This record gives structure tokens, C-alpha cells and sequence, in this order.
């Protein structure tokens, strides 16, 4: 604690949440995204809004904020707030009447090399088309479009961690049946920047509905 | 004005410290007077099982280091401070169904000079109310709104009921205080009775 | 059976269509952040807010 | 080392965001917006209530936000949290709740001339009265009216965006990302500037 | 109380409440975690969601917050707002809204031994999943989790 | 430049937003209290409530707020947040579950005599007796108190700044008919303190009910 205490003083002395984690401002930084889906909470047909209970696990190296173990009883990982240091805006840009950005400003992990993890939940309400035509035998491809507001890829750089979103922890619904899941990045040119490229993860999430309620209630 | 002298001495000059409790020493208590009273009584819902109400709830107690010499400060007998600055008592509704056990409007509280100090934040509670449904829809209902201070023992605060004077005598408010003059009556509901208790 | 598979402003580069394919399209569109050119084999159905141009000689897409 | 941490500190050191940037006494602000829509969520007949999921764009030039970028190697573009900048108030008048400011306060970008481009996203619960005449066959009018909360016509111009000479008299839609309603087709769009 | 006022600068002198109190490089802290019951309010079968009125009761140990009670005139305890100290990150991890953490930010009760504990309230919101097979004479098996958010085994016990 | 800069931090240098705006303590402030009626959001016959948008305007004097525009390049206005001066705290006294005083905190106009307007937003949930004798082509008379909240009116003086709240930029309704409205000043006295005064306006609105759709549905 003292040694610790010592260490997030010398840490927090002169740092800038404000600016970004680079040596230069020519590079990018580099996150490593990834999405654990949690629970399938809901699926409005009407408005047409997918409500899931997730954690965005995002990595990324802070040069600023590494130190020397042997200079602090042998330290090497603590758990700074993620108020105190500079943040990526990942926004979900298919929202539909959620939260944009992350709001629980949850602790995050930081080790001697600069390296952070930080894994924060989140409630995600994505804009999900609903195809009514076959009813109550439907399956639905769901989509989460996720990436950097106001940074361009020279600047902030972002990559998945794995192929296919991570359903080790998922809770199974009662309605629907997880039959496919990827996630797939994506590079965008615009006619007048010649050579600046947007990014953005996309996870999709094929759905097929269990058709018994419907049939015994209805049919 | 004199009085931004007398607030500046009472809490710049003189160190005080809200996050101690006003007693002079440790193993006094701070015994704080409370009331209630009824603005109006919006609902009770049978299917969830919620009594909601607008009520003014109203202290007193007294910090001693709130307090000066009226003659040395022009003659001002009374001040107003806001609640943020002040040590104040935190009153909470336990029973609630949200998550609100607090008052809703956090006002002014007035101080005179010899350190009694007067608090009437209003509010808006949602509380549990179990139906008895014997025999609906010619029932009768007992609903029930309990006060605690959770950030002290009984050691260290002491709760009571508010006094009144009639000719020189004093008497405890056994009950919740009703305008009769204001008081629009519910569309569903009339009170029959309305008694208060402290409960040891 | 070759088109141009380039984006908006990017450096030219080709591709070699599928066996049978004679087209070449051409995609035009605006988003909230500016102008979005997709180049690339056949002819396909495009929304009615998009420049769709086909073409069927070879690197005729550009 | 960041070049920009030098830059920004420089720009809001000896900065007051309470401060309209007007030059002189006589100096109007040109206040810039363009709106895009994003999603139509719904329109309760109930509560004549629309609910919208917009994205609007805001342009105006603060003079004490501009540097030379030889002094800091060719930076020309700057990203600052709008919480810490003056803002022109620009909100929705029009809501049936009491949410008249934006969701999320994206960062803005400051470049070398003083010129800001803030882009922030907003849900909003507009106001429209239903014309029930015809219903369930129906068409509706509905406005979305954006003013200054705090700034008058002789210190904020409000104008329309205008992009290579001609003026965006429109709502913005993506044709290609846009996912329609589901019970409602939008016909017409337009945009125009009005006084009282 | 004056002496008070001198034991609480004392003690927050040069303290870090983000700091976990780890007297050398590599001890655990022991937290123990215990609930009181005050109202099950609902078990909404629609939503899967149970709605509890409860009080937490936390205690750990804190090295940080020790003192003689004989050079304080026999002060023996201490009611600290919950904001000054270190608490570990207990949350309930299976709630169904997006409420991880407590509603009421009680006091804490600190002794000059370093004992600290901690009874925060709460109106938690979990989710069960319902078993529909009997319903209405049915019988349901709803839990609470509670752990850690930040810390893992290697720094609580 | 650099004037409007001097000026607010010469205006906020040695200032107290917890002191009245007085010169002496004996005295009082006078507050010109105003509303303006925007749109009737709805009417809850059962819990008896009225829904109301409004924008509460306060005029009042500050004589510490006051400079000289020759030493200020001739300024002769400006706009200062709410929070940084001293506020009066009116509150509705008949409201039901909505909020009791305003929180919405927008800018204010501040003149170089010390003379401040401001004029926030607000919804107001009141408290209103309705009557059901004659439903639905039944009057109801709503009301809206307001007063000063901690202060007696030998410290904080009201007083209304027309007979008739302003209707001018009203949204018709759709199911109401305003026929009349007006404001009252009240004095009263207790008999505890002979001399001290307690204030409050009090706003009424008249409104007859449109009965079209209860008798095409109901009748
Ligand atoms: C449910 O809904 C879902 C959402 O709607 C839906 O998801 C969709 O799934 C399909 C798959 O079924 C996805 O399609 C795939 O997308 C991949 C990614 O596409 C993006 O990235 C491409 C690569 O960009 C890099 O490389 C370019 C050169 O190759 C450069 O020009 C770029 O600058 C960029 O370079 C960077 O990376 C390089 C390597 O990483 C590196 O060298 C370099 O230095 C630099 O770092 C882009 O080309 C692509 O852009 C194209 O598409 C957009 C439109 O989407 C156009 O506007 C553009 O003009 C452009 O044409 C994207 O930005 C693709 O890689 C992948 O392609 C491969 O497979 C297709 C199959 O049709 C081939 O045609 C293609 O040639 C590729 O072939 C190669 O791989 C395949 C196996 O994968 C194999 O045949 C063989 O190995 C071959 O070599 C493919 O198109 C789609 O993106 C998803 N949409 C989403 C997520 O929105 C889902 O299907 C639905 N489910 C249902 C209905 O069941
Ligand atoms: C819908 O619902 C609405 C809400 O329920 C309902 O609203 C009600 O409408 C009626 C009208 O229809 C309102 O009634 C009016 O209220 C006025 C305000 O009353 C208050 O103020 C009075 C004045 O107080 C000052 O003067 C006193 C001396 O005269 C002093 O003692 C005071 O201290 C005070 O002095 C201060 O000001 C002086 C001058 O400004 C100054 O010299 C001095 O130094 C100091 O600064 C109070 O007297 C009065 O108190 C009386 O009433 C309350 C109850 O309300 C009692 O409890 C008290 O004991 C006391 O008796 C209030 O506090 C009134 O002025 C006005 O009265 C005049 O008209 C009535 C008509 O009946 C006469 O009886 C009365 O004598 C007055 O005569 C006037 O006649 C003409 C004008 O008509 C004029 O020539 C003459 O000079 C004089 O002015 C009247 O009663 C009522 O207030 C509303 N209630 C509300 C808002 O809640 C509405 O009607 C409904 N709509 C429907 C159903 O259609
Ligand atoms: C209050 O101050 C006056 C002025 O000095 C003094 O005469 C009086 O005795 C003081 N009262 C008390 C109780 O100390
Ligand atoms: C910008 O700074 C450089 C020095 O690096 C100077 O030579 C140049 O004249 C400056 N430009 C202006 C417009 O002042």
C-alpha cells in the first residue's frame, strides 16, 4: 500500500487525460477490441430494437504510465480508476435510444509495461431489422457497429481480438437460439481524403426463434 | 451586509468541519426533533402495492458552533445557510420501493443565535404498503412510513418528536400535521388517522 | 472479366471476374462524412438513392 | 512526447468558455448546423410525441482557438472535449419532455484558423399534433425546431450548411445504411431559416 | 469534538483511498460478505427479473486506519462518510438493469484496531430464469452474486 | 479581445453567491416574478394532476453586480451562468410528484446597472382539485402556487409583473379551452409574529373541455 501509494503519486503527478498515448503524433495507437455477450435481454419487433447486457474489453499501451518494479517493493500490476487516464471513444454507431459510449467508469488494470486493460459492461440497444415474414419460424441477423467518434485510423487504430464474438458466459434465453456470431472489420476510403481510412467492427448475430409459445398459444 | 462577516467567522475563521457530528464531546448525543407533514396524497396502487405522497418533513436540533453574539454582529438574529455546508442529519425513508430514501429538494436551513438550527426539505416518497384485500372494495388500509438514521448509533443520535406550546405547557406531535384550509382530499381515499410514534 | 476493384480515391488496382461474368459496375453514394465510390465485377440491384453505372467492355469502371 | 499536449495547453491556458468569442462589440457569430437522420423510432398518436435519432453537425470559428503550425510541426487538427470549450446553446425548443440538450458531448475539432466542427448525437421527443381526419390513412407534419437557449440575433446567426456554393436545404439520409420505419415512409424532408 | 477534528487529520494525512490497503507487496485482503433481507418485493415473471429490498454487510481490515484511543481521550470508534475510505468493489454481478453497485452510501464504522465495516442499502434488481413448467404451482430458484468487479483472488479473499 | 474576460473575472473575484442582494441586512430584495404558459402536456383526472411546460421569469436587482462601461470598451450587457450568482429559491408549493423548484440552469442577462433577467425552463406537475359532476363537458379551474421557499417577505419581497400570465406563444391543446386566466399576490400573517409577512402568487387557468371524442366513443 505504501509502496503502491507512492507509485500512483509519482503516476497522476504530471499526466494529461487530455492527449492522446503516442511518442509521436504521426503514429496511432492500436486497440484491441472484443465483445462478450452476456444476455439477450429483449427484441422489439415493433421498434425494432435489440437490447443486450455485453462487456467491451479493450486493450491499448500507455507509454506515460509504466514504472520500474525494482523501484516499488516489486509491483507490478495495480488498479488505477478509468477516469484518471486517457480513454478511447468507442461509440455504437447503429443506436437506436441507448447510451452512445460507455458510461460505468469501471476500474482497469495496468501493468509496469504501460499495457491496459480495461473491461467495462455496458447495455447495448442496437437498431435491428426485424423480417416479420415468416413468423413465428423467423431468424434474424442482428448487427453491432462499433467504432472511434472523432479519430480517423491514422490517428486511432482499432482491431478485433478474435474471428467471432465470445458466448463462453452466455446465458441461454428461453426464445432464441444462438446459431452463428461473427465480427468483421472494415476499411473506408472517401473520395476527398485520397488516402485516410474510417474504421469500424461489425458483430452480427444470427438468431432463430423457438416457435412454441406462438403455436401453442396462437396457432 | 454583517452577514457575510458573521458566516465568514462562523465558517471560514472558526474551521468547521460538517462531517463531525455538532457535540462537544464524544459521548454526547445529538438529539434531533422531527416531524411530518402531508402536502397531499397522490395514490395507492393495489397492483403494486405502493403508497405514494408528498410530504414535508421537518427537524431541529442544535450546533453549538453555529452560534454568536447578536450585539456584535449589528443585531442579526437569524441566518440561512445552505444544507452543503452545514453538518445536517440524514433521515431516511427505509421502506421505500425505489431508490429513494432521501428528501427531494435539499433547502436553506435557518439558524438563530443561540444555535438552534430549523430544516423543512420537501419530498416525494414511494413507499411498501401490503393490501389487505379481505374485503375489497369496502377495505380500509394501514400504511406505514418508517424513518431511520443509518449513519450513527443510537449513542451517538438520539430521534424524538417535535413539541408545541399551548399556554406555557409543552406537548409532543403525536401525529402527522395537516393543513385544513389547503388540503385537497384524494379521489379514492380519506384518512381516518394519522398517529406518530418513536419506537425503541 | 476484368474490372477495377478500387475504392473512392484509392491507387488503381483490377480484378479478374468469375467465369461468365462480362459486367463491371460502378457505386456512387454520399454519407454523413463525404463521398463513397465502389468499383468491382457484375451488375447489381442498388437502392434508389444511388448513381449505378454498368458497363460491359473491359476496365470500363473507373 | 505528443506535440499536441504543448498545443492544447497553450490554447486553454488563459481561456474562459463563459466568453462569446465576439471579436468587437458589433461581431455576430455565424453558427452553422446540418442535421442527419439516423433512425425514425417512432410517433406515439397517444402522446403526439415523434422520437428521433439525429446527428447534428455545428460550425462556427472561435478566434482564440487558432496557432501556426510551423511553431508545432504541421498539426493542423486538434480533438478537445466540447465540456471544455464555449458552446453556442443550440437546442431543441419543440421537446414534450425536458431534454433539450444533446446525448452524447463528442470531442470537437479545433483547427489552426479557429474553425470548429462538433458533431454530436441527440434523442429527441419532438412535438407534432396528429391530424386524425384521415386516420388510419394518414400522412403527418411534423417539425423539428432548433434555437439558441442563451443568444440573441445580434450575437448568434443562425444559418443553414452550405456545401460547394449550394445550400443544404434538407435533412441528410444515408441512402445506403438507412433502415426504414416499419410503419411510417418519409416523402419530404426540407429545411428552411424563420422568424418571429 | 476538537479531538476529533485531530484524530480525523491525523488519519487522512497522507492516505490514498484508491490504494488497496496491503501492508507488504503480495497479502490479500479478507472481506466478508453477508446480506440482510428486508423486503422481496417481486418476482416479475415476464421480465425474469427479482426485485429485494437489502442491507450488505461488509468487513475488512484496514492497517491504515489504527490509532491509540489513549492519546485520543478513549475514542474508540469512528462514523466516516463511505467516500474517504478504500472499499473493495462488491457488486451484484447478475443484475438484469445495468445497477452494479449500491443505492445509500452509509457511514462506515471504523475501530482503532483498523476493523472496518460497512452496511450499505440497496434496492437490487436480479435476473432468474423462471421454470414455466408448473406455473402457478410452481416453486423458483433465484441467486445473488456478489463479488469483486476489480479485484480477483490474487488480491481478495 | 480581452474586455468581457477582465470584466467577469473583476465581476466574480470577491463575490459571495450565499448572501441576499442587499446593502443592508434590515432590507429586502424585490423579485418580479412572471409566467409564460408554452403548452398543457396533459390532465390526470384520477391522481388529479396537471402537466404544464413553462418558462418562470425573475427579475431582480444586484447592486454588487454593477460596472462601468467606459472602463469595459462599452459593454453593456452580458451572460453569466446561473450558478455563479445568487439565486432565489421559488418553489411550487401545490406540486404532486414533479420537481419543487427549477433545475434546469441556463445563462441569465445581466445589464451594467446590477439588473438581472432570468428566465428558465420548467414542467410543472400541480396539484388540482377536479371536479367529475358534468364529465365531459365539465370546467376545471388549475392553479399553480408559487413562493419563496426559506425567506419571509421582510428578507425576499415577490411581486407579479402582470395581472395575466403570457399566453402569447401558446400551443392549442386539442382536448382544453383556455376561456380565462390571472394572477393574485397574497399577504399573510400569523399570529405567532404580528409584523412578519408571508408571500406567494398564485396563477389560475379556466379550462373547458372539447367533447368529441367521449361522445363519439362513449354516447
Ligand atoms: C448478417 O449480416 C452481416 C452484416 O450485414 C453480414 O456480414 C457480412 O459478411 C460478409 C461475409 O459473408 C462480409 O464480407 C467479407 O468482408 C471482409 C472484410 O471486408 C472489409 O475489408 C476488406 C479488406 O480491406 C483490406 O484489404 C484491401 C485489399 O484487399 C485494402 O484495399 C484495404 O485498404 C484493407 O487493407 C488493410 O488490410 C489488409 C489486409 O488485412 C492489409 O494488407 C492492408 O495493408 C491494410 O492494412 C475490404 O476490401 C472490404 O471492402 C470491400 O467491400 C465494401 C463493401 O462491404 C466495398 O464498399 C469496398 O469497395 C470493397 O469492395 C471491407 O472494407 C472481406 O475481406 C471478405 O472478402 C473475402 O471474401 C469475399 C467473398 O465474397 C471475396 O469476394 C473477397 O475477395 C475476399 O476473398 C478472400 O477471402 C475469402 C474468404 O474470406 C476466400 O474466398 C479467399 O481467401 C479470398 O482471397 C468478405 O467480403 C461482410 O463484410 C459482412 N458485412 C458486414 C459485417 O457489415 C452477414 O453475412 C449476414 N449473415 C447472413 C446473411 O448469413
Ligand atoms: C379559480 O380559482 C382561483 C383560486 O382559487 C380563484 O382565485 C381567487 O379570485 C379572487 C377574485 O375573484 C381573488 O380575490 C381577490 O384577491 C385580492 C388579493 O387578496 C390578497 O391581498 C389583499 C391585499 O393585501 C394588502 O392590503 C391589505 C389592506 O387592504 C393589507 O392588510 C395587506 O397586508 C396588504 O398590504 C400590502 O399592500 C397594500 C396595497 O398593495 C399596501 O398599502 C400595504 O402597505 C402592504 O404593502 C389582502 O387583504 C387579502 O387578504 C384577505 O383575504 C384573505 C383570503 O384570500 C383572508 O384570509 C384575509 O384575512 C384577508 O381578508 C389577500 O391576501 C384582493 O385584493 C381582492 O379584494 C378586493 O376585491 C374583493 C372582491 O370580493 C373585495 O371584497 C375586497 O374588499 C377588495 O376590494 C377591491 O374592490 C375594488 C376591486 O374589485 C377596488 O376598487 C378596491 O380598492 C379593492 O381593491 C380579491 O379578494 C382571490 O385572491 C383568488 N384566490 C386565489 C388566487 O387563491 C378564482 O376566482 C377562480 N375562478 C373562478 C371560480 O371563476
Ligand atoms: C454581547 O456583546 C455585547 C457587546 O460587547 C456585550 O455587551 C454583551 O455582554 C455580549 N453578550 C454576551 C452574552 O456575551
Ligand atoms: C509561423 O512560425 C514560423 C516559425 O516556425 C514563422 O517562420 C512563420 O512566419 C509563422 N507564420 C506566421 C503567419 O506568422
Amino acid at each position: 500500500s505504501e509502496h503502491e501509494t507512492r507509485l500512483v503519486a509519482n503516476l497522476l503527478e504530471n499526466y494529461n487525460k487530455v492527449i492522446r498515448p503516442v511518442e509521436h503524433h504521426t503514429h496511432f495507437v492500436d486497440i484491441t477490441v472484443g465483445l462478450q455477450l452476456i444476455q439477450l435481454i429483449s427484441v422489439d419487433e415493433v421498434n425494432q430494437i435489440v437490447e443486450t447486457n455485453v462487456r467491451l474489453r479493450q486493450q491499448w499501451i500507455d507509454v506515460r504510465l509504466r514504472w520500474n518494479p525494482a523501484d516499488y517493493g516489486g509491483i507490478k500490476k495495480i488498479r488505477l480508476p478509468s477516469d484518471d487516464v486517457w480513454l478511447p471513444d468507442l461509440v455504437l454507431y447503429n443506436n437506436a435510444d441507448g447510451d452512445f459510449a460507455i458510461v460505468h467508469m469501471t476500474k482497469l488494470l495496468l501493468d509496469y509495461t504501460g499495457k491496459i486493460m480495461w473491461t467495462p459492461p455496458a447495455i447495448f440497444k442496437s437498431y435491428c431489422e426485424i423480417i416479420v415474414t415468416h413468423f413465428p419460424f423467423d431468424q434474424q441477423n442482428c448487427t453491432m457497429k462499433l467504432g472511434i467518434w472523432t479519430y480517423d485510423g491514422t490517428k486511432v487504430s482499432i482491431s478485433p481480438e478474435s474471428d467471432r464474438p465470445d458466448l463462453s458466459t452466455f446465458m441461454e434465453s428461453g426464445e432464441w437460439v444462438m446459431k452463428d456470431y461473427r465480427g468483421w472489420k472494415h476499411w473506408v476510403y472517401y473520395t476527398c481524403c485520397p488516402d485516410t481510412p474510417y474504421l469500424d467492427i461489425t458483430y452480427h448475430f444470427i438468431m432463430q426463434r423457438i416457435p412454441l409459445y406462438f403455436v401453442v398459444n396462437v396457432i | 451586509n454583517e452577514e457575510e462577516r458573521l458566516i465568514n467567522d462562523l465558517l471560514i475563521v472558526n474551521k468547521y468541519n460538517k462531517h463531525v457530528r455538532p457535540v462537544k464531546h464524544n459521548n454526547e448525543v445529538v438529539n434531533i426533533a422531527l416531524s411530518l407533514t402531508l402536502s397531499n396524497l397522490i395514490s395507492l396502487k393495489e397492483t403494486d402495492e405502493t403508497l405514494t405522497s408528498n410530504v414535508w418533513m421537518d427537524h431541529a436540533w442544535y450546533d453549538h458552533r453555529l452560534t454568536w453574539n447578536a450585539s456584535e454582529y449589528s443585531d442579526i438574529s437569524i441566518l440561512r445557510l445552505p444544507p452543503e455546508l452545514v453538518w445536517i442529519p440524514d433521515i431516511v425513508l427505509q421502506n421505500n420501493n425505489d431508490g429513494q430514501y432521501h428528501v427531494a429538494y435539499f433547502c436553506n436551513v435557518l439558524v438563530r443565535p443561540n444555535g438552534y438550527v430549523t430544516w423543512l426539505p420537501p419530498a416525494i416518497f414511494r413507499s411498501s404498503c401490503p393490501i389487505n384485500v379481505l374485503y375489497f372494495p369496502f377495505d380500509w388500509q394501514n400504511c406505514s412510513l418508517k424513518f431511520t438514521a443509518l449513519n450513527y448509533d443510537a449513542n451517538e443520535i438520539t430521534m424524538d418528536l417535535m413539541t408545541d406550546t399551548i399556554d406555557g405547557k409543552d406537548y409532543p406531535i403525536e401525529w402527522i400535521i395537516i393543513d385544513p384550509e389547503a388540503f385537497t382530499e384524494n379521489g379514492e381515499w380519506e384518512i381516518i388517522h394519522k398517529p406518530a410514534k418513536k419506537n425503541i | 472479366r476484368i474490372c477495377f476493384n478500387h475504392q473512392s480515391s484509392q491507387p488503381q488496382t483490377t480484378k479478374t471476374c468469375s467465369p461468365g461474368e462480362s459486367s463491371c459496375y460502378n457505386k456512387q453514394w454520399s454519407d454523413f462524412r463525404g463521398t463513397i465510390i465502389e468499383r468491382g465485377c457484375g451488375c447489381p440491384t442498388v437502392k434508389p438513392g444511388i448513381k449505378l453505372s454498368c458497363c460491359e467492355s473491359e476496365v470500363c469502371n473507373n | 512526447e505528443n506535440e499536441e499536449g504543448r498545443l492544447i495547453e497553450k490554447l486553454l491556458g488563459d481561456y474562459d468558455k463563459r466568453i462569446i468569442p465576439a471579436k468587437t462589440l458589433d461581431h455576430i457569430i455565424d453558427v452553422t448546423l446540418k442535421l442527419t437522420l439516423t433512425n425514425l423510432i417512432s410517433l406515439n398518436e397517444k402522446e403526439e410525441a415523434l422520437t428521433t435519432n439525429v446527428w447534428i453537425e455545428i460550425q462556427w470559428n472561435d478566434y482564440r482557438l487558432s496557432w501556426n503550425t510551423s511553431e508545432y510541426e504541421g498539426i493542423d487538427l486538434v480533438r478537445i472535449p466540447s465540456e471544455l470549450l464555449w458552446l453556442p446553446d443550440v437546442v431543441l425548443e419543440n421537446n414534450v419532455d425536458g431534454q433539450f440538450e444533446v446525448a452524447y458531448y463528442a470531442n470537437v475539432l479545433v483547427y489552426n484558423d479557429g474553425s470548429m466542427y462538433w458533431l454530436p448525437p441527440a434523442i429527441y421527443r419532438s412535438t407534432c399534433p396528429i391530424a386524425v381526419t384521415y386516420f388510419p390513412f394518414d400522412w403527418q407534419n411534423c417539425s423539428l425546431v432548433f434555437r439558441s437557449q442563451t443568444y440573441n440575433a445580434h450575437e448568434v446567426n443562425l444559418q443553414l450548411s452550405a456545401e460547394e456554393g449550394e445550400a443544404v436545404e434538407w435533412i441528410h439520409i444515408d441512402p445506403e445504411d438507412f433502415t426504414e420505419n416499419g410503419e411510417w415512409t418519409i416523402r419530404h424532408r426540407p429545411a428552411k431559416k424563420n422568424y418571429n | 469534538s476538537v479531538m476529533e477534528d485531530t484524530l480525523l487529520s491525523v488519519l487522512f494525512e497522507t492516505y490514498n483511498p484508491k490504494v488497496r490497503p496491503a501492508q507488504t507487496v503480495g497479502d490479500k485482503v479478507t472481506v466478508r460478505v453477508g446480506l440482510t433481507l428486508t423486503n422481496l418485493l417481486i418476482l416479475n415473471e415476464k421480465i425474469e427479473e427479482m426485485t429485494t429490498n437489502v442491507f450488505l454487510n461488509l468487513a475488512w481490515t484496514d492497517y491504515r486506519l489504527q490509532w491509540d484511543p489513549a492519546a485520543y481521550e478513549g475514542i474508540k470508534d469512528l462514523r466516516i462518510p463511505s467516500s474517504d475510505v478504500w472499499q473493495p468493489d462488491i457488486v451484484l454481478m447478475n443484475n438484469n438493469d445495468g445497477s452494479f453497485e449500491i443505492t445509500l452510501h452509509v457511514n462506515v464504522l471504523v475501530q482503532h484496531t483498523g476493523a472496518v465495516s460497512w452496511q450499505p442499502s440497496a434496492i437490487y434488481r436480479s435476473s432468474c430464469t423462471i421454470k414455466v413448467m408448473y406455473f402457478p404451482f410452481d416453486w423458483q430458484n433465484c441467486t445473488m452474486v456478489f463479488k469483486s468487479y476489480t479485484y480477483d483472488t490474487s488480491e481478495v479473499t
